């Protein structure tokens, strides 16, 4: 068999896939006759800002062979002049958002500025009248794109090897836990109400500002050995203790409610978005208002757009959950900020 | 008056009378969120 | 999936009207060449004005069979105005249908008025069995759909989960190192005094916990001397313990391996080990075997003894392997045994 020999060389091909969904309102309602053109915005890829697609739908194809058949093509705005190609597909969709016609290119087109290839011919637009086929909800004609720009042309050199010594991974995550559990000879010594815990300045200072404030001013004079935190409880001190140490919370996802406010508390960044993380994969309906109160009230920004996001999505039942009158009557910004979120979603009706 | 707001909120957010309600009058606020939200939707995305 | 919607919302103006003549089963006096109606209005601010002027009476050739009525624009400004227009009638006895419509519409401009006079055969909207006049009177209704095109929505529809900031502990440790923030211990070297840690230091390296653990903390850790590493290969392998990280590893290899086995950092020692595997070259192999015996590695011994029995036909030639023959018997034997039972064994 042989394995490794050698090389492992890794040629890669660029490949960028975004997706555009286009809906029109009443499509079949004017939509103007003959030639006409129903150019939509310019999109782009969303990595970064270089290359401008945008579709074009006839609803009367043009020339006498799609008179009968729909027409529609994809066309480049503008985008630094390198020719880029690429193969796309295009599909329509129903209201249960279920692919159910779909219409995918066989080769990758060759696009520059101004030149549009696209499934010319594109569809029987009289399939697409019948309401019974389901396929035009309230009049509403939504269309899915998809576009695989492949850039390709890089070729790395591969690992030619000839070297096999193994260096071991790196212990300084976990052999500074060691200055944890065994305790090996801390220098000052906190407190978490009444329970006694021993540790370090250099690690506290260098990874939690606020500690290096509180050890530095006033405090390395008269109180330099003892301080007492006395505002989180022990079983979640231990986990940001073992961040601080190790880097790295095992028992975050148990306990992620309050361990954002002591992360948040003493100005944890990386901890603190990792609670928000753990706290955003656990939306739900029932407990979004929970949610939105403790991404505020802790300064949270990520948690806070999350769930203002989920609660516009999810507004449909949210109202009734208890959660919402008690932020309601308790906390009237956050009503009124979920509000002006919702004003931009909702904004042309 | 509701239905008014609703549909001419992107102005009348900017008043001083809808930022004094929003201190003074809360569930006036509740109460045109829902007929926004409940009453409206879905839009794409 | 969906990364960008573009709703471009079609804007609509949509309006009605109707058209109660009292008299019609007796207007055909007078003569109903026209029935010029009254303009009406909708929308914003009655921008668009629009009448319902009717033909009953046979005006043209073949208008005495079937009724007409015929739209017409009294002002509008904008010359380009299309109307998807629906005539029909609004039910005062029951009746809804028979009131068909032009699914396609022209050019409303400004005079002109685009409509039709084929609607109904006289008799049967006479007839009374139809009911077509109820109490003498009739009314119409058109829904005349006006549309102007300028709309397009942008559409962002950003997700994404939040990203978490990389784990910034050995980086954060570095500059510790550098910024020496609440420091503990003074480290000598050659005449430089640095300045360190007890914590990271001596769990990091347990020959450095030998000499801090023992009760000699308050005569050493003010002043623990160090005099066998210089300087620079110090600082790097300081650099290495806080951070994990050894840069400039490269040109360094030999006394840096010598650092890092003196304070039994098995991983600094190792990476020495690694950045002097690629540099065997035929004549260097001599002090590489020396140093990779004598400071306990095993790795590197044993890829210096291979690259020397692959070498041997030129090593033998160089300075290093007199020098090797010469001092350091054991290695040459090793080197011998590790060739005896491989690598020829065929003859």
């Amino acid at each position: 068999s042989g394995p490794v020999a050698e090389s492992w060389c890794y040629t890669q091909i660029k490949v960028v896939k975004f997706s555009y969904m286009w809906t029109i309102n009443n499509f079949s309602f004017c939509r103007e006759e003959m030639g006409e053109v129903i150019k939509s915005s310019t999109f782009s890829s969303g990595a970064n800002d270089k290359l401008k697609w945008c579709l074009r739908v006839n609803p009367k194809g043009l020339d006498e062979e799609s008179k009968d058949y729909l027409s529609l093509y994809l066309l480049l705005v503008s985008c630094p002049k390198s020719e880029v190609r690429a193969k796309f597909k295009f599909s329509i969709l129903n209201a249960k958002g279920e692919e159910t016609k779909a219409m995918e290119s066989q080769r990758a087109y060759r696009f520059v500025q101004g030149k549009d290839w696209g499934f010319k011919k594109f569809i029987r637009r009289d399939f697409l009248l019948d309401e019974a086929n389901g396929l035009l909800p309230d009049d509403k004609l939504t269309l899915f794109c998809e576009v695989s720009v492949v850039q390709d042309s890089v070729n790395i050199s591969g690992q030619n090897t000839m070297n096999m010594v193994k260096v071991p991974e790196c212990r300084l995550a976990d052999e500074l836990g060691g200055l944890w559990e065994n305790s090996r000879f801390t220098d000052c010594c906190l407190c978490v109400a009444g329970q006694e815990f021993q540790a370090h300045k250099a690690i506290l200072a260098a990874r939690s500002p606020v500690f290096s404030a509180m050890f530095e001013h006033e405090m390395e004079e008269s109180k330099k050995n003892r301080v007492e935190i006395n505002d989180v409880e022990p079983e979640v001190f231990k986990e940001m203790m073992c961040f601080i140490y190790t880097g790295k919370a095992p028992n975050l996802d148990k306990m992620a409610d309050d361990l954002l406010a002591a992360a948040d508390k003493y100005a944890l960044e990386r901890l603190k978005v990792m609670c928000e993380d753990a706290l955003c994969s656990n939306l739900s309906v029932e407990n979004a208002a929970e949610i939105l109160i403790l991404a505020d009230l802790h300064s949270a920004d990520q948690l806070k757009t999350q769930a203002v996001d989920f609660i516009n999505y999810h507004a449909s039942d949210v109202l009734e959950t208890s959660g919402w009158k008690s932020m309601v009557v308790s906390h009237p910004h956050l009503v009124a900020e979920a509000y002006r979120s919702l004003a931009s979603a909702q904004c042309p009706f | 008056a509701v239905d008014f707001i609703n549909y001419h909120a992107s102005d009348v957010l900017e008043t001083s009378g809808w930022k004094s309600m929003v201190v003074s009058h809360p569930h006036l606020v509740a109460e045109a969120y829902r007929s926004l939200a409940s009453a409206q939707c879905p839009f794409l995305g």
